[PDB]
């Protein structure tokens, strides 16, 4: 029943702005995870 | 089907991550 | 270490806050975990 995905790389806007769009339609849940995921790849502050 | 806000409690002490639910 | 926890019951706007707080002040994402625990906790009996 799902796994998770960290982000701790978006910050507060980006984060909360992830859920915005899912929780508005959990349907693209997936895909704005993905988006998620990606923006965590995208600009992953080591 | 969706996304859970969810965090770990670690050594910054808070994360933000995502539980996918299917 | 580690000690995961879950904010079904919050929307995107109620765990905005917590980020703000926490991202703004990391000295207390515990403190702030109570808060969205505490709102997770708040909203949470439907």
């Amino acid at each position: 029943d799902g796994e998770i995905f960290y982000l701790p790389n978006l910050n507060p806007d980006q984060l909360c702005a992830f859920f915005h769009s899912v929780h508005d339609d959990p349907s693209q849940s997936a895909n704005l995870l993905a988006e998620a995921k990606k923006l965590n790849d995208a600009q992953a502050p080591k | 089907e969706g996304v859970l806000y969810v965090g770990s409690k670690t050594k910054e002490g808070v994360v933000h991550g995502v539980a996918t639910v299917a």
